[PDB]
């Protein structure tokens, strides 16, 4: 299908940024202590 | 002329007071407003198609 | 009157396809989950501080003690479920969080019909469609049906526009 | 090149006549003493070459004849379109009410 | 429409199959349209129309007693569709016929008595079970059974 | 111990992670044949007829759906309500052509969501609780049991039974409502108001008790590490709760007790849900809304449009749409 | 197709009777309190 | 594309629930 | 419309700034009981 | 379960992390002419 | 001493055209003092072949073996028709009535479902000049018309159709209509088809007759949308002669 | 607009004649329309055959003539077809035939006119309503 | 021009993926003693 061609890499930034943005944050918390 | 309201609309012609004396049918068994029974045509005047 | 604004968002926009009523069904079907659920989960891990069968009475505002096992309910819904509370003020605050926030995003949802920015269609499901008479999904049933919404219920929803629609151009199935 | 034949058909006699080779049998109904006795075998002897052919018929009665006669002026033939015959639609083209 | 002189045999529908008379999955011939659903049905005023194969077309053509027109016609306008105010037909029909099918009452009065029921087993069957071992009331503050098992993880 | 006991000990045991039990017995291979079917089909399985018009329909994401078109399509109408395994099809073509997976998916998830609310109360009675929080999960079960089984009873296909996908529900709804008017009907209104007051009720609570938690903190943290798992103290004063919510409306208008409360707040949601659960199975035997077309009449006779006018104009629309190929009568009796 | 259907109907069966005797291997006893 | 990006986004709620579950922070009674 | 509701928000963060981490822990159902209090959170007119 | 004792703890310091970031980011404008072509 | 409905519903056999014993052999005389007519004739497929378009195409395509998804609903049964004697002494069977066609679904290898309408309608098949009775040596040999699959009140996906329906692409509102106007205007087909009935078995007693048939005609070409397939059905038939 | 005497009268028989029913005429049709006809006849359609409806434009142009008191009132006694070729009083219901239709056995040649008259007036006032079909609901 | 269209995803991830591998290792160092 004749589907948008930024479709893709706006859906592999909707997941990727903000889940880094939460991994960044857990990992340095569980290294503190 | 389609109102800002509906995605799709008919095709129907009314007169100088708004009767309805053309159509493109849906059903056609029972047609009575057809292009062809009427014999509408279309006429241009000016830009490309001018007369 | 409020029935015939449910339909008319349906023939006409299309709403039930608008992802942002998809998150607002969510708030208000989800926080109907945990209006009944919390509920039930408090009734049934209460503590016996009475002597009577109906344990309504077996509670005094002034006590200091909580009137239900918070242990006991997170051990049967880590068992049935997979996961559990653990925590009361967090499970209250979700209990607001949920429903507040789906109705904001219909209200969202709505602000954009306004101005008849809907979610009414695919624009790849219809190009193929047009060129393939042979694709059909559920979703091209719908709009089949928002078309004969639209065109049934207009000349006496909208009298101003003295719409007159005769018999021949109304779209119908076969015998219907 | 491609033409819906349906539309194009409305164009002709059968878009203003009651065609007597394409025209569903309900159509009989407009005018008086044709329904549903002479209807009936007006479409069981299709098709006929000329408007006159249908009085021909074998069975009619004299005064059956008549009625027919006072009805010619309503009546038309054009050349047998596939898309209006088949399927038995000359007897139920889907449409009621 | 057989009798405006149609072939019901033979008789093409817009989908393909038959207007009037199709198959069913197995072979017997059956009604079209959708009550094509409806092949399994058996009544009296239908039967001596049906033979070997299913619905025999020759008897079909010839076998037509008025009084099954009358029937068949009696029953299809008293269809057990109504509205709760009693407005028969469907949804969309104006306000005349005052009929509503007693089948559709005694249907649906004793579906929601046979779910309420059942939650009153489910109700009245946990609570004996609770009963007979002891903690109907709630749990006991001094031996919670959960306190004295061990942890999940 | 000999071996049927020991095993017997396992699957009752209230050690495990994920509670077994004799009902989990049967919940276990029901759920997950349902479940890989159900993936697999909402993949790649190819166009199924669903009106048994010889006219099939695309379901699955490899044959041009997305998440929100993407659906499995319930089986064929000459199917009816005919039992249609995988040992009745002459070949695997032709039992997803004529939509097999839909009869697979629904029967063992039926079974299994039913012993899903049979294994709330065992493991309620392992731990010394009370039983009836499985009543409560009766209401969303008989739900799902209205319209994926008790619906196409009464109309007699399974064809017309809910189906599986996002943009296939809604199309289940718009024909429900040309069918039978249920939104005029009584028992979708009640829950209605089950569904409206249990997402206000729900914020209701979770507002007042939220806004009287006691301190135990600072502001550089947050405010759930007041409460800790297990504590025996209450961590929101109750009744700083009552005297604000009972000066916003009056005093008798507000609940102080806590067990009086919470069973109201389990005691709307589910009763209102279980009518319309009812609405849908008693609408399957075609006993539909208030129909009030043409209800108002002038003195000389000329029908005086009303709002349930206007309705009926909207439920014409969806009428002579619906399967358009699927009728050759002029009635639609189911 | 046959020989699946005697596979499903003998996998059927074996559940169903472990969720029979299970039911009958004493399960009121199964309880925190009073097991007689 | 389409069909890998919805699966494979799927696949990854599939895999947080195991995560979720049998990886959770241990309920702790103090 | 989204910045409607951070007015009320931040609005409500600076007129409940004592109770934005809790209600006081030392509270009595005698601030909150009825007829008591002549005006409502006043212990000037008990 | 008593926990492992062959756990290490990772580290990465302010200078590593602006090495990388430059090797990726030059590795990146040289054959980004080559992925689109 | 035969089976009811009861003793056949759902076992399939109402979809099976009789059959008769190897002991039915015999032949029955044709007099031409007298006019014939076949009060039934049943057919009942066995094997769908479907031909399959090539691309060098310098090697003629074949016919490929294909697997069937509409279940038992192919066989035509209750037909009937005059049997006519001619000059020649050959025996000429017109149709006229009865169920004479089944929409019939086909899936081939990859997936590709090809849809068709098994049908004689309009049959007229004749013998070769002079037979004076019906053997096992003899067979038929006649033409039939092949209707469109669907018929004109029949509607797309998108709501387009020959006589009814829309007619443009609604849902491209300002598209150009030239590279879809295949898929806006629907025809109406009609081609033709051959068939030829081999009788195997008579029963000069009864004038039931049975034997093979093989036919060759067009697949749905879906109102034009695309080319149709050629298909060869295969089968075996039923048939009883009465005198007129 | 009223139930005006002038909406009350119908064609009498084909010679011109013409009758003035009254509020209580024309309220006892109605109510005895729903009670032996409405079951076929809601709205002036035909559920049993939608190709003829109760028009006073289709009823005109039947053979014998329908349009009046004495033609229907006939109808409801010896039906026929459209063209009168066939007594159909076997299968619709009539006086004749009260043995197989039992809600004609209890109709007086008064309650005849009153039903009548009903069918004749109803056009009057709802127009294309009237025999329409559900397009004009 | 007529370049890829995957490149400019390629590109994307390629800068992002191991970015953010750096950048978690960082944080969770700093927040260590
Ligand atoms: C302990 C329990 C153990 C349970 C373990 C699981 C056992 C299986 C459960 C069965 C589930 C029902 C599936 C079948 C539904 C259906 O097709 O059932 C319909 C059948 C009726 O069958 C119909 O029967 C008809 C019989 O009519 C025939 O015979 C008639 C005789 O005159 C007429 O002639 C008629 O014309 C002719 O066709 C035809 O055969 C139809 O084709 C056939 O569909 O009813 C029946 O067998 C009887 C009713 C079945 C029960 C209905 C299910 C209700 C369950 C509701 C659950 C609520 C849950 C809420 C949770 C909270
Ligand atoms: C907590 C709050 C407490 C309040 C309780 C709330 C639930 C009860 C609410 C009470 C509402 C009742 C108001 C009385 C109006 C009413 O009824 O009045 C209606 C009738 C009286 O009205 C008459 O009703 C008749 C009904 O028609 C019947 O009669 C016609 C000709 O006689 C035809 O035969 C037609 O087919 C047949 O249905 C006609 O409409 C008459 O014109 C009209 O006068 O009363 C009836 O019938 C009598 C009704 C007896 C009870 C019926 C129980 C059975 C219902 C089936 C249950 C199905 C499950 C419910 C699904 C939802
Ligand atoms: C699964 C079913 C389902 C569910 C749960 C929802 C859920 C929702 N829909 Mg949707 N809907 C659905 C299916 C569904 N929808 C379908 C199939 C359609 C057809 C297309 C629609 C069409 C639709 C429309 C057209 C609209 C919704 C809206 C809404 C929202 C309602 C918000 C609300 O509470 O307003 C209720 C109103 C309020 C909360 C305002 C406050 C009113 C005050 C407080 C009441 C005070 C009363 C006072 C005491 C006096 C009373 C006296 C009186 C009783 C006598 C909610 C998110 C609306 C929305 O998105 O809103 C943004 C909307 O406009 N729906
Ligand atoms: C303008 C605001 C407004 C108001 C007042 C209502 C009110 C109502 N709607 Mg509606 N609705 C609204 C907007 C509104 N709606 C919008 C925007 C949509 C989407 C487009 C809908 C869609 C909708 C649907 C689809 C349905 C309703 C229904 C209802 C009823 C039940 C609602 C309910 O219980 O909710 C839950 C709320 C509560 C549990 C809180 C209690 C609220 C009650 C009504 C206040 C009563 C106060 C009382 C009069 C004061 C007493 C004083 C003294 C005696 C002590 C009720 C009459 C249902 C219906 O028709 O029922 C017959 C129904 O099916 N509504
Ligand atoms: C639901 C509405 C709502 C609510 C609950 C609040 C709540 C709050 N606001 Mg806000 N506010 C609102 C809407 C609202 N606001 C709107 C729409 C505006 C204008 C953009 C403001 C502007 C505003 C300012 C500038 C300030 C607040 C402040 C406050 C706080 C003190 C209470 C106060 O002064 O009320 C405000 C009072 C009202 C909203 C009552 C309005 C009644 C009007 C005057 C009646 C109009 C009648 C009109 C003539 C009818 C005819 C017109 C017709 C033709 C259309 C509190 C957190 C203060 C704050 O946070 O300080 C810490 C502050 O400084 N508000
Ligand atoms: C210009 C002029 C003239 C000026 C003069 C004006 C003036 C000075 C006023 C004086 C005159 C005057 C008084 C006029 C009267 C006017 C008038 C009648 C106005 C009223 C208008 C009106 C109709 C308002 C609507 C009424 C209304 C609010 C009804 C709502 C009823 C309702 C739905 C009640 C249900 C309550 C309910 C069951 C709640 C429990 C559910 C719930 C989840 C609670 C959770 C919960 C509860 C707790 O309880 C506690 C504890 C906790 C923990 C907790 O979780
Ligand atoms: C207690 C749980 C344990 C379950 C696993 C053990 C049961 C074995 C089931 C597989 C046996 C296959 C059926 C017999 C084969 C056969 O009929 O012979 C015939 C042939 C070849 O032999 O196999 C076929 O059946 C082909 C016909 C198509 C039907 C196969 C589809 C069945 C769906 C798969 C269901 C199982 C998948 C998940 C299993 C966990
Ligand atoms: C008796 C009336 C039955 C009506 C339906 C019952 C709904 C009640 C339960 C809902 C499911 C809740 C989930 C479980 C929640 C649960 O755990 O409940 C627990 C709760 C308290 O239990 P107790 O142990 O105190 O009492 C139960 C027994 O011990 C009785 O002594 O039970 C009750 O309050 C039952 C009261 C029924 C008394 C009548 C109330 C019924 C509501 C009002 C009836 C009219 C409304 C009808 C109009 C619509
Ligand atoms: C036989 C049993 C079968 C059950 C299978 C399990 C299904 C798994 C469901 C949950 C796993 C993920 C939970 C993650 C998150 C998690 O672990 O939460 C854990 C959390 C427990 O919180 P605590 O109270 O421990 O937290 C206190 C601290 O968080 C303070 O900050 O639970 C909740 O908050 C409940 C509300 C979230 C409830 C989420 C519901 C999930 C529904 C599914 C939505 C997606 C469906 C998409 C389908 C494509
Ligand atoms: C940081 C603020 C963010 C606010 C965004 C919300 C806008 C939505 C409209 C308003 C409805 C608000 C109702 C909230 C209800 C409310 O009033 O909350 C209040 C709450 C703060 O309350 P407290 O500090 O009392 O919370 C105590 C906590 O321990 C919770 O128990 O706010 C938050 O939790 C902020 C985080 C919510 C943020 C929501 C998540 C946003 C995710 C966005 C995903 C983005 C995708 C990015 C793609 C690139
Ligand atoms: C059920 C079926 C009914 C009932 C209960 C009534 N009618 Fe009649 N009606 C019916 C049919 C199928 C037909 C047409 C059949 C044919 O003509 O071959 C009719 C026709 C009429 C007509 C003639 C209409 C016309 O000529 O255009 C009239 C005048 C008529 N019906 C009246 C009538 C009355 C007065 C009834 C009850 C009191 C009644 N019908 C009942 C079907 C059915
Ligand atoms: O299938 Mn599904 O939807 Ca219950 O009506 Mn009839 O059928 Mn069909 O049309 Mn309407
Ligand atoms: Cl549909
Ligand atoms: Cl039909
Ligand atoms: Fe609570």
């Amino acid at each position: 299908m004749e589907v948008n061609q930024l479709g893709l890499i706006a859906t592999a930034l909707f997941v990727l940024v903000p889940s880094v943005f939460l991994i960044i944050l857990y990992v340095q918390t569980e290294s503190q202590q | 002329r389609m109102p800002a309201f509906f995605e799709s609309f008919p095709v129907i012609l009314t007169d100088k007071n708004g009767v309805v004396k053309a159509d493109i049918p849906f059903r056609r068994a029972e047609s009575k407003y057809s292009f062809e029974q009427q014999g509408v045509t279309v006429s241009f005047y000016g830009g490309e198609l001018n007369g | 009157a409020i029935f015939r604004f449910l339909l008319f968002f349906q023939g006409f926009h299309n709403w039930t396809l608008n992802p942002f009523h998809m998150m607002g069904v969510a708030g208000v079907l989800g926080g109907a989950l945990l209006c009944a659920i919390h509920g039930a989960t408090v009734e049934n891990t209460l503590f016996q501080d009475g002597e009577g069968a109906s344990t309504f009475r077996a509670f005094n505002p002034t006590q200091a003690e909580e009137t239900y096992s918070m242990v006991t309910a997170n051990r049967f819904w880590s068992q049935i479920f997979g996961i559990a509370f653990s925590n009361k003020r967090w499970l209250h605050f979700f209990m607001l969080f949920v429903p507040v926030t789906g109705l904001w995003m219909s209200a969202i949802g709505v602000v954009g019909l306004a101005l008849n920015l809907r979610s009414y269609d695919f624009i790849s499901q219809e190009i193929r469609a047009a060129e393939d008479p042979e694709f059909e999904t559920f979703y091209t049933k719908n709009l089949l049906l928002n078309e004969g919404i639209r065109a049934w219920m207009a000349p006496q929803d909208q009298p101003h526009e003295n719409f007159v629609f005769p018999e021949e151009v109304l779209p119908r199935g076969n015998a219907l | 090149e491609l033409v819906n034949v349906v539309d194009e058909k409305l164009g002709t006699a059968y878009g203003e006549k009651i065609d007597l080779n394409n025209t569903n049998i309900a159509a009989f109904i407009q005018y008086r003493g044709l329904y549903p006795t002479l209807a009936k075998l007006i479409v069981k002897n299709a098709p006929y070459e000329s408007v006159e052919d249908v009085l021909n018929i074998p069975g009619l009665t004299e005064r059956q004849k008549q009625i027919l006669r006072e009805n010619l002026e309503h009546f038309t033939v054009t050349e047998v379109e596939t898309a209006l015959v088949e399927g038995g639609d000359r007897y139920n083209n889907g449409l009621y009410k | 429409d057989q009798k405006l002189g149609a072939n019901v045999g033979s008789a093409q529908g817009p989908t393909g199959l038959g207007k009037y008379l199709m198959r069913s999955p197995t072979g017997e011939i059956i009604f079209g349209g959708e009550t094509m659903r409806f092949w399994d049905f058996r009544g009296p005023w239908l039967e001596p129309l049906r033979g070997p194969n299913g619905l025999d077309l020759n008897k079909i053509k010839n076998d037509i007693q008025p009084w099954q027109e009358r029937r068949a016609a009696e029953y299809m306008t008293h269809a057990p569709l109504g509205s709760l105010n009693s407005v028969g037909g469907v949804a969309t029909e104006i306000n005349s016929v005052n009929f509503v099918s007693p089948r559709s009452w005694l249907a649906t009065s004793h579906f929601v008595l046979a779910f309420f029921f059942l939650v009153g087993h489910l109700w009245h069957a946990g609570r004996a079970r609770a009963a007979a071992a002891g903690f109907e009331k709630g749990i006991d503050r001094e031996s919670e059974p959960v306190l004295s098992m061990p942890s999940l993880d | 111990a000999n071996l049927w006991e020991r095993f017997c000990n396992w699957v009752t045991s209230t050690d495990n992670r994920l509670y077994v039990g004799w009902f989990g017995v049967i919940m276990i291979p029901t759920l997950l044949a349902a479940t890989i079917c159900f993936v697999i089909a909402f993949i790649a399985a190819p166009p199924v007829d669903i009106d048994g018009i010889r006219e099939p329909v695309s379901g699955s994401l490899l044959y041009g759906n997305n998440i929100i078109t993407g659906a499995v399509v319930p089986s064929s109408n000459a199917i009816g309500l005919h039992f249609y395994p995988i040992w009745e099809a002459a070949s695997l073509d032709e039992w997803l052509y004529n939509g097999g997976p839909y009869q697979l998916i629904i029967f063992h998830f039926l079974l299994g969501a039913s012993c899903y609310m049979g294994r709330q109360w065992e493991l309620s009675y392992r731990l010394g609780m009370r039983p009836w929080i499985c009543v409560a999960y009766s209401a969303p079960l008989a739900s799902a049991f209205a319209v994926f089984l008790i619906y196409p009873i009464g109309q007699g296909s399974f064809s017309d039974g809910m189906p599986l996908g996002i943009s296939g529900t809604f199309n289940f709804m718009i024909v429900f409502q040309a069918e039978h008017n249920i939104l005029m009907h009584p028992f979708h209104q009640l829950g209605v108001a089950g569904v409206f007051g249990g997402a206000l009720f729900c914020a209701m609570h979770g507002s007042l008790v939220t806004s009287s938690l006691i301190r135990e903190t600072t502001e550089t943290e947050s405010a759930n590490y007041g409460y800790k798992f297990g504590q025996e103290e209450e961590t929101y004063n109750i009744v700083a709760a009552h005297g604000y919510f009972g000066r916003l409306i009056f005093q008798y208008a507000s609940f102080n007790n806590s067990r009086s409360l919470h069973f109201f707040l389990a005691a709307w949601p589910v009763v209102g849900v279980w009518f319309t659960a009812l609405g849908i199975s008693t609408m399957a035997f075609n006993l539909n809304g208030f129909n009030f077309n043409h209800s108002v009449i002038d003195a000389k006779g000329n029908v005086i449009n009303t709002w349930a006018d206007i309705i009926n104009r909207a439920n014409l629309g969806m009428e002579v749409m619906h399967e358009r190929n699927a009728h050759n009568f002029p009635l639609d009796l189911a | 197709m046959e020989t699946l259907k005697i596979t499903v109907y003998i996998v059927v069966t074996f559940f169903v009777l472990l969720f029979v005797f299970g039911f009958l291997s004493g399960d009121p006893a199964r309880n925190p309190k009073r097991k007689d | 594309m389409e069909t890998i990006t919805y699966v494979f986004i799927f696949a990854c709620i599939i895999a947080l629930f195991f995560f979720a579950i049998f990886f959770r922070e241990p309920p702790r009674i103090t | 419309l989204l910045f409607f509701f951070g007015h009320i928000w931040h609005g409500a963060r600076t007129l409940f700034r004592d109770v934005f981490s809790g209600i006081d822990p030392e509270l009595s159902p005698e601030q909150v009981e009825w007829g008591f209090y002549q005006k409502v959170g006043d212990v000037t007119t008990r | 379960m008593e926990p492992n004792p062959n756990r290490q703890p990772v580290e990465l310091n302010r200078t590593s992390l602006y090495l990388g970031l430059l090797l990726i980011l030059v590795l990146a404008l040289l054959f980004s002419s080559y992925f689109f072509n | 001493q035969t089976l009811t409905y009861d003793d056949i519903v759902g076992t399939g056999l109402a979809n099976k055209c009789p059959t008769l014993d190897d002991t039915a052999r015999g032949a029955y005389p044709i007099d031409s003092s007298q006019t014939y007519r076949i009060a039934r004739l049943c057919l009942q497929p066995t094997t769908f072949l479907v031909k399959e378009e090539p691309k060098n195409k310098r090697q003629e395509a074949e016919f490929v073996p294909t697997k069937l998804v509409t279940r038992e609903t192919t066989s035509l049964d209750q037909i009937q028709g005059e049997l006519k004697v001619n000059s020649d002494g050959s025996l000429t069977f017109v149709e006229e009535d009865g169920i004479d066609f089944q929409p019939v679904t086909v899936q081939m290898a990859g997936g590709e479902r090809i849809p068709l309408l098994f049908t004689v309608k309009n049959l007229v098949a004749s013998t070769q000049p002079n037979v004076t009775s019906i053997t096992t040596s003899t067979d038929f040999k006649g033409e039939f018309n092949v209707p469109s699959y669907r018929t004109a009140n029949f509607l797309d996906p998108k709501g387009r159709g020959l006589a009814s329906g829309y007619d443009s692409a609604i849902a491209l509102p300002q598209a150009k209509e030239e590279e879809l106007a295949r898929a806006n205007v629907k025809r109406f087909s009609l081609t033709k088809g051959q068939i030829s009935l081999n009788v195997a078995k008579v029963d000069g007693r009864t004038g039931e007759i049975a034997g093979t048939f093989e036919s060759e005609q067009l697949s749905d070409d879906d109102m034009g949308a695309h080319e149709p397939h050629e298909v060869k059905i295969q089968g075996v038939f039923y048939a009883s002669i009465e005198p007129a | 607009a009223e139930l005006t005497p002038e909406v009350l009268t119908v064609p009498l028989n084909s010679e011109g004649k013409t009758i003035t029913l009254t509020e209580k005429q024309y309220l006892e049709g109605k109510r005895l329309f729903q009670y032996a006809c409405a079951s076929c006849h809601v709205g002036g359609i035909t559920k049993t055959n939608p190709s003829l409806d109760l028009r006073t434009e289709t009823l005109a142009l039947a053979t014998p003539p329908r349009d009046n008191i004495e033609g229907l009132v006939d109808y409801m006694k010896n039906p026929t077809t459209y063209d009168g070729e066939q007594e159909i009083a076997e299968v619709h219901p009539s006086l004749r035939s009260a043995d197989i239709f039992p809600k004609m056995r209890n109709l007086t040649e008064k309650d005849l006119v009153a039903i009548a008259g009903h069918i004749l007036v109803e056009p009057k006032i709802l127009g294309d309503k009237w025999g329409g079909g559900k397009v004009y609901y």
